[PDB]
């Protein structure tokens, strides 16, 4: 019933893909070696929308794990939960795309293309009814951005009435760890834009501007900032594994988030973010959670949305609660700052809540907001892109593998159309 | 004389699983299936001691249908009635009513010819659904249009939760409002009407229920929904049955719009200081803010009112109690119908369902009345799609899914029929 | 610099769907600019009666455009309306007739006559393409091996296709059989309304390139010859199975440059052009270096009167519009 | 209901501060820890009007500290009741101001005022309905009356209707622990006489001058001082966190005491004040309190309001008592003393009285009076201010931070005007 093909492409889609694969484990009672030891029964209502039935009571998740990398297949396979998997799903290549779009796109990606086209096959005719597909992937690179990038365009082709949704983390100026990020990124909102109905616009800077101020880690690594966005992962498809007072599948999400079929870049977020010195000092109630929730340096992207107004947003909330303060918050939320939410819109919020919360905490939600404040992020990415284009720089290793220059110009095209897009809206 | 309904979405669900944990404690049905001319009506004999719902809850998204295999009430209901879908309606008016609509009323609509068959004193039909959604506004439309050209002559008893004036669930539900009442305009006899913050702020003043659910409000409604069908189930001084929905209520056959409220609304540690009687719960619903949706009846003129009494109540002190209202100048009732009044009463006092919000009470009254009052939120409803529909907000999904521009015209059109027909009337 | 694109509507007869329900002729004509539909008049260039044969609509309407297109500058027209009201009959017809024939042939005659006309030394070369957005993909007719097409942009950020079966062709008969081969392999499905129901947009490109041996002077005329399909209802056509999803992808379309013609006639910022596919085809025609012709046709029956009134106030929208020629 | 919004800036505002939640948290019954060890159930029926509820039934305080200073922040937290606050709201800068006006109000504050009033609008949009702010400052150093009598600038703006209390201590000439005194006295002034609708005028001599006489303190610390002052604090707001007889709210006593709305500077007083070794031989009858109340030397002010006329006075006593003989002593203390009261207002006195007395005392009042007395302070501030001025001496330190000298003198134009306004009424 609505099953989820799950795809994880790229070194970090990998990385939140396997945190995405464990958080969720824990809330269904899922051991790592693939064994049931939780208490609910409910778990098991919604076991299969995520993983497949097998013998001894053992469920293997729906992934397919895909890099041109063999180096990570190792050290997501040597994890907590890198046993679970399918050994068949690791499907891989040899040679590294070495950020390198054209690389992942045209020569190293079409070589493994059609090695992966019938994996997903597998998983798709295996089911009962496919939903959509839950992706990750980075913008920066070349196996994330070319080979990720290029499936999406064969599910397309293959599924057009599925749903496409992406969760992938993009780059931004003060935290920058690779050269090529502007011609990678622009290259691949060029194919995000037009085929997938649904993506997620992360910030990477803003998943250490979040772990400062609220979570105050003194320490913190990659695998804190995998937590916190594989969290938003589980509030998306929360609605579906569990029961639910008001049920809103991704496709119920779509319709409400996505008004133009161009505009479909959100923002997420998640509460509640409260450190453990802190967590005594807090109140679980509502009015607590959604002044967090809206709250302009909560969110883990980092354009500040009062510099713009809010096209439309979203809230899937987790646990036993009461509807009427829940209500009421969207009501005050909006009305008091008009300025920040369109008026050619009456009610921009979306509502939704489950019965069933995270395992630890008994009050949570999703932030899930798309705003036109994004077009920041694709104006700085655009002005680098323009800066080290417009004297050809780092094009001559895209030319080996026979990419011409005028594609770099056509998503050029797309990507001051999509920010005057966003501009027309303001 | 039996009656079947059909609940529609997961606010139809939500208030089928309340409202039959009331019917079955009202007759003494345990809820494991078993315990009398009284549940003949909605409950059927299965055999010899064991007893079935006259329900079919169809939903196009499964996790309520299984919820409810898995509940509690496993078997009440039967497992065959409990109806699912493979993929939800997503908010659409077009999603449920052509592509996964199609593929799912043809074992709909010829279950509902053979649970009539067995039937032989079907007196109408009754849904609950809300057009907020996708499968509440598309699938409705397209089943209700289905069994009025096979049945037609037999009676429709809407109930629908429209959106608050500033209170709201989704984004779209003036579309998937505006679309579907395209359709119920014509082929709908009446339909009653529910809000959401109105039955909030009913449980906030006089119920003193600061944190309540949607558990909480799926109750009085079903207080609601069972007290006026009531008189067909037991006996009373005034017997009344659904056809008198049609001919006291509905004064033109477009206008079709009654409100809905209920009292008297107390708690427990209230309901023993609180005098109970006629006079002071005549003035409760009558009082503007004790309704269930936010609109001012002083603006309007009320077309019609219809009143049905529970429990002790003599027809003395009743009918002073409204001839107080006749010459309160508080109100004002249209020239078009001076004696729009129509009483009921029945014998069997209003229950009390174990650890329920609401608190025993020796009666009570439901009042529906339609008015020209509820022109305002359908110009508050048609004013918000203009602003919208000229950026052609949220289109492109709807005309995926097949449709095009020319029927949003029609929908527009259509509603703005209506308001002057109201503007009209309300001379 | 700017030239307003001519709106002209046409009125079919009867056909027998129509008169054997019983509909009444509603298309009340007022001269030649202006039409009257339930006592509202709608203005427009010129408007089509029932009785104007398939010679006169050509000399009136896409007679000049063979002239402008040919001077060099581009040239685009297509046609809008809804199903059974006569869109294809117009650009199609029955090519092998004489009479009967649509308005895509009488284009290709006239260019060929206009260049026997012309003196020897300017040099021709025209090649032709034809393909169709079905099911959103874009699949070529002249091969069928290839089902799905880019839009690449060229030297001044104008998009157009690349890959496609570009014929070089030389005598007008020719042209003729490519057509014919073409039409035979169209998905043309049966419903209620029309049992000759184009599911899809039909574009027919003949890139008109033109030089002089003594001037050496290059000229190049891109002209855009498109058939769309017919925004009905499901309601009306009783649709089911497969031609539900035919369905689909040709009301994104006719959306899609629906918000293109508001946005055009309101003056937005933005233009969104990138909604369809199919309306990144029509960018240079409504905002480029072209002169376009809309011509949209309607029945005259009270059946469909309502997606008529969308059909013309939708043609009123078109009017406003100017192009940067 | 009526919530106070504190607010502790300075050095000496976070002494007396944090002195002020110690003893009205034995008042209420609340641990250090937070949780609830009392005996009587209404300190729960007004438990809110300072605290906030939170999980496990604990209650955290309503104060925001502010210093730009961290060691001020090092020792209130490491206190006995340092636990109960909230960490987040511990903001603070790291460079400290060092008794300049100019840093801590346009440089040094400005980069901190941004952050702090997004803490106090989570704590006014937090509560039911908002009353007032209960501040606590000094008139002398930087960081207290620099960025201290910005934030009321800035509260004036956002909150033009309620309320502005403030207990500032303020300096003098016999005691004067900083050379910059008057400098920063006379800035501090024109912003408390414009915005605050009262404020209570503590002079440091006399909380010395008050431990010898009636306490007899032999080793005096500042600890001692912040007790005797933090219970006037107690007495102000004992109306509205326990029932009583005749409750007088804070903008109760502001139409009494502010007869016009430039004269709102107080001189506070509480009794009974003895030591252990005259306590046996003391009665704690009402008419040895009221001598006391109104003695000229019993006040924490030095200006002897015999030299002037009181212009309105309010005495907020506690405990059970009798209201006969607490009228009667008014009558007769106003009457026989008629050349010390203004001679054009009938009545200059205004009771209150609560049911819940401080624990440890049966008996006990706060004295509130609005005297002309006062001047001979703004007198000797405003000589000691025009002494340094008329040579410039001490000033290009403020004009290094942009500050005018204009300023100053039209903060000496408010000295003179206020001290003229004080004249005018004797
Ligand atoms: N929040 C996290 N971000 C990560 C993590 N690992 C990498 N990154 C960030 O994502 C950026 C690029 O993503 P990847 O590491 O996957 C580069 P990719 O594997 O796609 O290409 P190649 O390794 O060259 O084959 C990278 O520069 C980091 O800023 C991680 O574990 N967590
Ligand atoms: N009654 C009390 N008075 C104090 C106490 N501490 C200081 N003071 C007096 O207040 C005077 C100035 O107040 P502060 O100590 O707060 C100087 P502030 O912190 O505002 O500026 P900087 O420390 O330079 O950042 C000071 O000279 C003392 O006379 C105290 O604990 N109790
Ligand atoms: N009063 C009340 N209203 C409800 C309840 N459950 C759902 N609703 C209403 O239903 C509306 C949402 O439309 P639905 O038809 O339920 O949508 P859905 O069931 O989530 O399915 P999709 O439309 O496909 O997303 C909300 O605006 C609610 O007002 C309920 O239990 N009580
Ligand atoms: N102007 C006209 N005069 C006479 N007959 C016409 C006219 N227009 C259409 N017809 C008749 O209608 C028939 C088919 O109509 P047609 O296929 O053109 O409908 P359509 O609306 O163009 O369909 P589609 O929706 O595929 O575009 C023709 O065979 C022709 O006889």
């Amino acid at each position: 019933m609505r099953e989820i093909v799950h795809i994880q492409a790229g070194q970090c889609g990998n990385q939140i893909g396997a945190k995405f694969w464990e958080v969720i484990s824990d809330e269904h009672g899922i051991d790592p070696t693939g064994s049931y030891h939780g208490d609910s029964d409910l778990q098991l209502e919604r076991i299969n929308v995520y993983y497949n039935e097998a013998a001894g009571n053992k469920y293997v998740p729906r992934a397919i794990l895909v890099d041109l990398e063999p180096g990570t297949m190792d050290s997501v396979r040597s994890g907590p939960f890198g046993q679970i998997f399918r050994p068949d799903n690791f499907v891989f290549g040899q040679s590294g795309a070495g950020n390198n779009w054209a690389k992942g796109h045209y020569t190293e990606g079409a070589e493994l293309v059609d090695s992966v086209l019938d994996v997903v096959r597998k998983e798709s005719e295996s089911c009962d009814c496919l939903q959509g597909f839950q992706l990750t992937h980075s913008l920066g690179g070349g196996t994330g951005s070319g080979m990720g990038t290029l499936l999406i365009s064969k599910i397309r082709e293959e599924y057009p009435d599925r749903i496409m949704n992406t969760f992938s983390v993009m780059p931004s100026p003060k935290v920058s760890d690779t050269v090529v990020e502007p011609y990678n990124a622009t290259l691949s909102v060029h194919q995000l834009v037009e085929n997938t109905d649904e993506t997620y616009s992360i910030d990477n800077e803003a998943l250490y501007d979040i772990c400062f101020r609220t979570l105050k880690l003194t320490t913190p690594t990659y695998g804190d900032l995998n937590h916190l966005v594989s969290a938003t992962m589980s509030g998306v498809t929360t609605c579906l594994r569990f029961p639910g007072q008001l049920n809103a599948d991704l496709r119920k999400l779509a319709v409400n988030m996505v008004p133009f079929p161009r505009l479909h870049f959100f923002m997420p977020g998640f509460a509640p973010l409260t450190s453990r010195g802190s967590q005594q000092y807090r109140a679980l109630t509502v009015p607590e959670l959604t002044q967090q929730m809206f709250d302009s340096k909560n969110m883990m992207a980092a354009c500040d949305p009062r510099h713009g107004r809010y096209l439309t947003v979203a809230a899937i909330f987790r646990g036993r609660m009461s509807m009427k303060e829940v209500d009421e918050q969207m009501l005050n939320v909006q009305n008091k700052n008009s300025s920040y939410f369109v008026e050619w819109i009456p009610n921009n919020v979306k509502t939704a809540v489950c019965d069933i919360p995270p395992r630890g905490l008994k009050m949570s939600a999703t932030f899930i907001g798309n705003s036109t404040a994004i077009q920041e992020l694709f104006k700085r990415i655009s002005e680098q892109f323009t800066a080290m284009f417009r004297r050809k720089a780092f094009l001559h290793w895209y030319t080996g593998e026979g990419m011409d220059e005028m594609e770099f110009t056509e998503a050029e095209s797309n990507m001051n159309d999509l920010v005057s897009e966003y501009q027309q809206y303001q | 004389r039996e009656c079947i309904s059909v609940h529609v979405g997961q606010a139809g669900v939500q208030m089928g699983n309340a409202c039959w944990e009331l019917y079955c404690l009202e007759h003494g049905i345990q809820p494991d299936g078993q315990m009398d001319d009284s549940f003949t009506t909605f409950f059927c004999e299965t055999g010899a001691g064991k007893h079935v719902p006259r329900a079919v809850f169809v939903d196009l998204e499964p996790t309520v249908i299984d919820e409810i295999r898995n509940g509690p009430y496993r078997q009440l209901f039967h497992p065959e009635q409990l109806i699912t879908g493979k993929e939800d309606a997503a908010n659409n008016y077009a999603r449920g009513h052509y592509t996964i609509g199609k593929e799912i009323i043809d074992p709909v609509l010829d279950r509902i010819r053979k649970l009539s068959d067995q039937c032989t004193g079907l007196q109408g039909f009754l849904v609950f659904h809300s057009f907020g959604g996708g499968t509440g506004s598309g699938f409705t439309s397209l089943l209700m249009e289905r069994l009025s050209v096979d049945y037609g002559k037999k009676s429709k008893l809407e109930f629908s939760i429209y959106p608050a004036p500033q209170v709201s669930t989704a984004v779209v539900e003036p579309y998937n409002s505006i679309l579907t009442t395209h359709t119920t305009l014509e082929h709908s006899d009446c339909a009653f009407m529910v809000d959401n913050e109105a039955i909030y702020d009913i449980c906030r003043r006089n119920l003193d229920i600061e944190r309540p659910t949607y558990t909480n409000l799926n109750r009085l409604i079903s207080q609601i929904v069972s007290s006026i069908t009531a008189s067909l189930r037991f006996d009373g001084a005034l017997n009344v049955d659904l056809t008198e929905f049609q001919t006291n209520l509905v004064p033109y056959p477009r206008i079709h719009f009654p409100l809905a409220t209920y009292a008297p609304v107390i708690s427990a540690e209230k309901a023993y200081h609180e005098q109970l009687s006629v006079a002071e719960i005549t003035n409760a619903c009558f009082e503007p803010a004790n309704q269930m949706v936010k609109c001012d009846p002083r603006h309007g003129k009320y077309m019609a009112c219809c009143l049905l009494y529970r429990g002790d109540v003599v027809p003395k002190d009743v009918n002073a109690a409204i001839a107080a209202i006749k010459t309160k100048r508080s109100i004002q009732f249209v020239d078009w119908c001076p004696t729009g009044f129509k009483v009921g009463i029945n014998y069997q006092p209003p229950t009390v369902v174990p650890g329920g919000d609401l608190a025993k009470v020796q009666r009570a009254v439901c009042m529906l009345s339609n008015t020209t009052a509820i022109a305002e939120a359908w110009a508050r409803l048609d004013h918000k799609f203009d602003l919208m529909y000229a950026k052609r907000a949220f289109v492109h999904w709807y005309v995926g899914e097949g449709m095009e521009e020319g029927e949003f015209s029609e929908a527009r059109e259509d509603m703005a029929a209506l308001e002057k027909d109201y503007e009209e009337v309300g001379i | 610099a700017e030239c307003n694109i001519k709106v002209m509507c046409r009125f079919r007869p009867l056909n027998e769907s129509e008169v054997n329900r019983g509909d009444k002729y509603i298309a009340k004509f007022q001269g030649e600019d202006t039409v009257v539909i339930a006592s509202k008049p709608y203005a427009f260039d010129r408007v089509f009666q029932s009785s104007t044969s398939q010679e006169q609509v050509y000399n009136d309407c896409a007679k000049k455009i063979v002239k402008d297109v040919l001077e060099g500058y581009n040239g685009t027209i297509f046609a809008y309306g809804q199903t059974s009201s006569g869109k294809t009959h117009t650009m199609e017809g029955k090519l092998h007739d004489p009479e009967g024939m649509g308005i895509i042939p009488r284009i290709v005659q006239d260019i060929f006559n206009y260049i026997y006309s012309m003196d020897e030394n300017l040099e021709f070369h025209i090649k032709v393409s034809y393909f169709e957005i079905y099911l959103d993909k874009i699949r070529d007719l002249l091969d069928v091996s290839k089902t799905n097409l880019s839009v690449h942009e060229d030297k001044n950020r104008v998009p157009y296709v690349k890959g496609c079966t570009e014929r070089f062709v030389c005598s007008p008969d020719e042209v003729m059989d490519t057509i014919d081969e073409g039409k035979s392999n169209r998905h043309v499905a049966v419903t209620n309304m029309n049992e000759h129901s184009s599911r899809s947009h039909s574009i027919f490109l003949i890139n008109v390139k033109q030089e002089n041996t003594q001037t050496e002077q290059k000229l190049s005329g891109k002209l855009y010859l498109v058939d769309l399909a017919g925004s009905a209802k499901v309601s009306k056509t009783g649709a089911e199975g497969a031609v539900l999803d035919e369905a689909k992808n040709i009301n994104k379309s006719l959306s899609a440059l629906g918000n293109v013609i508001s946005a055009l006639a309101e003056g937005s910022t933005y233009v969104p052009y990138r909604d369809s596919k199919m309306t990144r085809i029509l960018q240079d025609s409504l905002g480029g270096n072209c002169r376009t012709t809309i011509v949209i046709c309607c029945s005259p029956s009270s059946y469909n009167e309502s997606e008529t009134k969308s059909t013309l106030l939708f043609g009123q929208r078109a009017k406003t519009i100017k192009n940067t020629v």
